[PDB]
């Protein structure tokens, strides 16, 4: 299931070798300096310089934030965890607020931990019956080797049952446990902080900071330098940010100036408004002027009517029908009169119509029945 | 006698490398 | 005199369309709105076919179209449905945020086709060895029955089952929050990351499938703005099913805020929103809805009453109209009578008012 | 187990007087030589 | 008899053609209203309409309660009738929107007689010797028989003390409730055995019992979720296994009624979600009460709407007019009070009583109607004379009297 | 020496003067005046001692100061033994656990009482050192000073022992009067209904003592318990006993609790309930509409405003020596014409307020009379109300 | 030990000489005379164990560093002494009141160091099966084991050779074992934080200490009786520690009195208030106030205001910047940068320097380019821009 949702169509950014500009970059097209300006800060990412920075995004509503949000991220791969949640979230009634936001860190931040093992498995042969010296056989599908092991694993395997010619993990049922005398592997994976956070709670929810910043920090110390964890920071992206109580501001403009804070990208649609929890505030794009001095402000640019076929050609293409030449110039025409946003809107039930009525292709007199049909949220 | 959903409900990094970064085993040091 | 006999709006069977998707004049179904059963049909082709996520349609129009038979007769002619009110959501132990994710994940739907052994009888042994009080089989390998899982049947079982996994992985056990709404806001990251992996493996090994289903949200002129910052990410999420809006008042100002905005919605949620308007009701397609609820409680008319009846209705509301014919045919069967008369709806006319009648009387003030 | 009591060790009289400080010094240093020391008591309540 | 507030209530006074009597169960007044009354009383007992709304528009002080109780006492004790003040809404710990619904559940409910043996038990019979066969006797004052029982009923046996002298009652599920202490137990005039001292239980073995008996849904509901219900899972199965006992021929269905006061005191959350749940095809039949005129939506600030109830609310919602009076008949229904409270008045201080009743308000005269027989039976008259109610109109004072000084 | 019970500023009186005619004297069981005030609590009093209408509400109010919650304490004081009387709050039934209804139900719970008459048997007597063990009843003999008795024991009466042992009927319990042990006993008890509390969940008694409840489950505590309670009624049973409910502060309270106050007093088990209210026009909370009296017209129309009357000379002076009879210190009666004009032109509360630290000044001399000038010098140390507004000139914050 | 350096930890501790004089390029920080000034004082003041519970405020234009000299008075505190900085908004809760997340505040920053008393033996172990053979660089003696000590070395799973030590509570101490495959006082003054409160209130312990308002009738009075009793019998003494509070002009005024009143108690640590803007009217009130802060709380703390920066203190932190994060630049670009710096915030020149560098390093070269910076400050707006480029009338 490939489960195609609106910006299903992004691969990446596009960056050719300097990172400067190209069109048909394999998804959004358009806004040089808004890709110039997401494709500088990836360095940053992959290399893990500096630490507690904001980026600020603007415009109007229909730029298409989400897409260069998924493609900053797509563009790491699963290297880097993404996580990205809104001020929607934050708003709880039972948990707080910066209780949800602590968990979103640790959710941000994560470790690349390695180990090595040696396992042990196969049919077992003993003769024993603890002077220094315990006979295990190993039988295998590659054939026998014989071991002398210590009298304590021999008294540990006395402490249970042991069935003349079973299974015992050495560190009817089972039939057959297919493997050499020995697997030694070295596996590389992930750890985020927040299932250690719930370990440290639930070992089987509000924290005091102590556990939070001292009782990981001393031994994510003890682990990276002895050649074990790697401390992997991740990219937060929290959507509409001037829908925040003014706490929130403090809290996030305090905790941008820590030592220990991954990088976040703000998404700021609407202008000026009034900050919720106060009153005769009509700062812009819903900041106040502390936050202000500490994010990374990108304006992007309104799409040229030019620029409208090569949004609904990919989106044919991720459809899979063609579009004929006047279906394509009321596609623009509709798309000059309003946002593209009902443009794209209109592609999927008119090729669903088409199919009921027995059209392989679309008619710029299906499209204006279909916009007979409904209109748009301008004219309401 | 009715029943709605239930017959019976359906309900390798790990390896010792993660349970010393907890504290919380039955061993409370302080 | 079973549970559901007859409520508001909700007497058709199913929807009524055709080939072409083009409404009769008298079928199932009510009579007229051809542009809003044709986009409802469009919309509903688009569920049954099931290609894309974040399809959010609002209806709109004046008090006294009947959108709830229009969700009634979607819902009837669709799939696990649901249809939620506005304050459904608004808790007290739990959020404004948990509430309205667990209203979207209910409709998604899961079809399991589980194959298992069973080997179940009664016993005729003790102390180990195995056979039955049997009519087919023995040899061993009093009076209690005894169930083992791997006589012998290979027994293949479908489930459909929604998304309360999520319930059942989080909890001890699956007898407390399978009765009731649960516990406050759990792990997302358990409800995302894993759940999503594990259907994903189902769908690798074909065990298990997933189908969408259709929320209808109704009366969305009042609204606090944390929803429309959720439904910023919700339309925009990675899966999601339908969402049908259904706001009545054109222009209200925002609970909470201060603005002027037509359907009580910011510019974010505006361009999100497939609208469809209404017509209101003609003569002929009044009177023909009252021919067709004529025949819901068995009650005949007189040739002469159905001009009052539509008079009536067409100034006053509609569902005015609508509970006069039942107001009215207490009063005939008391009379004694098969056929109802003009005097009676004038008399039940006289006794029952509405909003226009009680405008001028209530200048007393004291 | 904690016998929400957290009965006292008897540590503090040797706070409350310099005098067993000075004796616990000089036990702590005659016991270096590995010679014998002689405690000379009066009464039973001094013997406790 | 502890008579309450209004005890006037005993009936509505409807008769066969269909036509209003002038004075009928203490309820003078309001004919118009009384016919439309008489519409939705038929309405509930015809069993075929759910999912209705009556308002009762009037001014404040003219006795719609009266007439709720009266449409309550015409059904009687068949339809159940649960009334619900607008400050019980407003809850804690609980949503408003389920306690609605709580009391939507509250309206619905079932019938379904049925049967039960009693078993009582013996004395002694403790004979475990077979654990599947147990052999219990029985001694009542009718005479001794005996059961066998399965191994169960034995497994309650023993978690309770079962010795010389104890009551066994065995229910049809398993249900065993014991005592210990019985017939005799004074074997050496000994001191006590600290247990319940009965006498003979007379009755004999096998009845047949037969009880009509009423059980809501909600009552269902909180003993089926314990050892907020889901709309998917717990509701739609106590539907369909309800379904399934009216299929049988087990329960049979009543409508509900509900009677709501201070409807427009309630929150917007509340009215958006009660003219959406009454639009369903199960909603129960709910007579709202608005008490005062034209006031703000609680939630709004700025909407003005008349009766407190927004459009969306007061449309699809049969409305009764209930006016004042003529104060002609006041003093017949102070005289309505009369033989509600057993001691006869005079004529002249009936008058005096309408005067104060026609001055300011009725309900100032119903209230002092029990001073005066209070003084009436201190000084020692055998009736109410005019100089006691014009002391007491003079030593009381109303609102009006009190906002004047 | 010293108790708990002390002297207060509404303890000095010890009931209520009345009357069979109902005639107020001028000093009657310490109240003194308020006659128009006396004779409507002596209607209400007798209304309510007759018990036979339910639900009615009677509202006293007037100037702040009059002595009206004195009248409400000799009415309290006055009314009788075995009979509840419950003394709420217009801010007891504000609480974030609990709902404001809920706990006006339980205040409408705690004032109806009932009176359940039950006959015991009670066995008293001295043991001593008895039942030689398991090989287990043994014997037990009692001894009095008349006569002694010989006997055995029970079977499960040994674990209670492992001094006079009283035991009841049941299980167990814990100089001495003579008489056969078999005394039997009346006991008229008094429940404040609880008999909801007690099968509405398990572990009754930490429920029942202190509080930790949620809202009592519905439809099994208002009809079951209603039914049960008429099944117990006209039986030769108990019967209910409505008590007397006294809430204080109603003109600052929520439209909510006036819209069940509304309908409360209309049902069957409704309690005779009174009300205080102190000021006068003042908005309701909850909305921005103002409103005469504090309280709306729709819960006037259900009850009766009795207004009270200020104090005089006469009866300021005779308050006085009525105080000076519960105190202890005397005064000179030029220092009670000056009292008595401090009381005049000021608060009687700041003249009960003068009196203590003028006996405590004439402590201090160790005297039994107070002069002129130690009253003047408690007065001029002490400020007062309308003393200190015209020192308030200096505008020292805002 | 990978973690990188934000925007204040850039600096190592405060600039202090013999005669407490603030120095312009001592351990990073760069002028701010007086209000160094008045820190070195405090400082000075809390190291010296005399008195704490001083109410000192910062205050000035944004962007003056208020919120770096309070790291540089904690790096410069000293070790073991704790500091904790707390905002306005982390008290907002809805589980606890703000009353006692203040309480919890100030007995957070309260040290108790406890001095106790073992023995550790170390050598070489050669196990009897049975009893213990020490081989000691002192001496080499056989011991006889008791009861307990048996069962605490079968209960591990011990290997003869490694260190085992004995304590007088026989605890055993297993450090670096297993790296290849009479000792009469250790005195250990081990250091411990007040959060033990509703460990006397409550039961457990490993659930209480690490992540719940704690009966306070009655419990902190017991504490602190204890406290004072073992002040006594020297055998506990007590250090205090630094409260930043961050933004205090967020707060109601409920907690500020609440705070006029708990700072008078002996158990009130030295807590440093953050004010950034002037006239601002207190959340909750309807009348303005300076500095967000009514009169009662003003009379209590003292302010110290913060000089703004000059163009050669901006030029040697721009140059302390370039010599911290590694990056070459060139002599060309000081004055440009200089220029861009005085017309915009500090931060936004730190964010403008890391920018470049990145280009500059995605470009592979040494030197920065004059061009190149013009071209990153030319993608990039500021905050006037931000109100200027927004003229469209996007939104309503």
């Amino acid at each position: 299931t490939q489960r195609i949702a609106s910006h299903s169509h992004v691969k990446g950014l596009g960056l050719d070798e300097s990172g400067l500009a190209k069109q048909a970059a394999s998804g959004l097209v358009g806004q040089e300096n808004a890709r110039e300006a997401c494709g500088v800060i990836v360095e940053l990412i992959k290399s893990k310089k500096m630490a507690g920075r904001a980026v600020l995004l603007a415009g109007p509503p229909g730029t298409g934030k989400t897409a260069l949000a998924l493609a900053i991220a797509q563009e790491l791969g699963s290297k880097v965890p993404f996580c990205p949640m809104v001020g929607s979230e934050v708003y709880s009634t039972e948990i707080k607020k910066t209780e949800v936001l602590m968990e979103n860190f640790r959710r941000a931040i994560g470790l690349r931990i390695k180990e090595t093992k040696e396992v042990y498995e196969g049919e077992v042969t003993e003769l024993t019956p603890t002077i220094s010296h315990v006979i295990i056989g190993l039988k295998t599908a590659k054939g026998t080797k014989q071991l002398k092991l210590d009298p304590s694993i021999f008294e540990s395997l006395q402490k249970e049952r042991v069935e003349a010619g079973d299974v015992i993990y050495i560190e009817e049922y089972v039939p057959l446990p297919k493997g050499d005398v020995h697997k030694k592997k070295e596996i590389i994976q992930d750890v985020t902080l927040h299932d250690l956070d719930v370990a440290n709670a639930r070992p089987q929810k509000t924290e005091i900071t102590d556990k939070l910043r001292g009782e990981i920090n001393k031994v994510v110390n003890k682990y990276i330098d002895q050649g074990i964890a790697e401390l992997v920071p991740g990219v937060l992206f929290v959507d509409e940010v001037h829908m925040l109580d003014i706490e929130c501001f403090t809290y996030l403009h305090r905790a941008l100036e820590s030592s220990i804070a991954p990088i976040v990208i703000f998404a700021s649609n609407r202008g000026n408004c009034v900050i919720r929890g106060t009153e005769d505030i009509t700062s812009p794009h819903g900041i106040p002027l502390d936050l202000l001095d500490r994010v990374m402000i990108i304006r992007t640019m309104l799409y040229t009517p030019q620029e409208m076929k090569q949004i609904i050609k990919i989106r044919a293409q991720t459809e899979g029908i063609n579009i004929s030449e006047e279906a394509l110039n009321h596609l623009g025409e509709i798309g000059t009169k309003t946002t593209l946003r009902y443009s794209v809107q209109l592609l999927t039930p008119a090729n669903l119509l088409a199919k009921i009525n027995g059209k392989d292709s679309i008619e710029k007199e299906h499209v204006e029945e279909i916009s007979e049909l409904f209109y748009d949220a301008k004219s309401s | 006698q009715p029943v709605a959903s239930p017959i019976g409900p359906r309900s390798v990094l790990f390896p010792q490398q993660r349970l010393d970064q907890l504290s919380e085993i039955i061993e409370r040091f302080i | 005199t079973r549970i559901e006999r007859i409520g508001a709006h909700s007497h058709i069977r199913g929807l009524g369309l055709d080939d072409a998707l083009e409404p009769r004049q008298a079928s199932q179904g009510m009579v007229g709105q051809l542009a809003a059963r044709r986009a409802a049909g469009v919309v509903l082709e688009m569920i049954r076919e099931g290609k894309i996520a974040g399809r959010a349609v609002l209806i709109a129009g004046q008090p006294g179209t009947g959108k709830t038979a229009i969700a009634m007769g979607m819902a009837q002619a669709l799939t696990p449905f649901t249809a939620i009110a506005g304050s459904e959501i608004f808790s007290l132990e739990m959020s404004k945020t948990e509430a309205l994710t667990q209203a979207f994940r209910r409709s998604i739907g899961v079809r399991i086709k589980e194959e298992t052994e069973i080997i179940e009888g009664e016993v005729v042994e003790i102390q180990g060895k195995l056979t039955l009080k049997t009519t087919e089989m023995e040899t061993i390998y009093a009076g209690d029955v005894i169930t083992i899982d791997k006589l012998q049947k290979r027994k293949e079982v479908v489930h459909t089952v929604s998304l309360h996994e999520i319930d059942v992985i989080n909890s001890r056990t699956q007898g407390f929050l399978a009765l009731f709404s649960g516990d406050t806001g759990e792990i997302k990251s358990e409800v995302r990351e894993q759940i999503n992996a594990k259907v994903a493996e189902w769908r690798e090994e074909g065990k298990a499938e997933i189908i969408p289903g259709v929320l209808f949200i109704d009366e969305v002129h009042m609204l606090d703005i944390e929803s429309f910052s959720f439904l910023n990410r919700a339309l925009e999420s990675d899966m999601a099913p339908v969402l049908i809006m259904a706001t009545n008042r054109g222009i209200t100002r925002i609970r909470g805020t201060s603005y002027q905005s037509p359907h009580g919605i910011p510019i974010d949620l505006l361009d999100r929103l497939l609208i469809v308007s209404t017509t209101p009701y003609s003569e002929k397609d009044t009177k023909q809805i009252l021919r067709i609820r004529c025949e819901e409680e068995d009650v005949e008319m007189s040739e002469d009453a159905y001009t009052v009846l539509t008079r009536i209705g067409l100034e006053t509301s509609l569902r005015y109209a609508i509970q006069l014919i039942t107001a009215a045919s207490l009063v005939c069967r008391k009379r004694k009578g098969t056929e109802v008369q003009v005097d009676d709806i004038k008399r039940v006319y006289s006794l029952f008012l509405d909003e226009s009648r009680s405008t001028q009387y209530m200048k007393e003030y004291q | 187990c904690n016998m929400r009591t957290q009965f006292p060790d008897l540590r503090l009289i040797q706070y409350d007087c310099g005098k067993l400080q000075t004796l616990a010094v000089l036990l702590r240093q005659l016991k270096a030589e590995g010679h014998r020391v002689l405690i000379f008591t009066q009464m039973t309540r001094m013997l406790d």
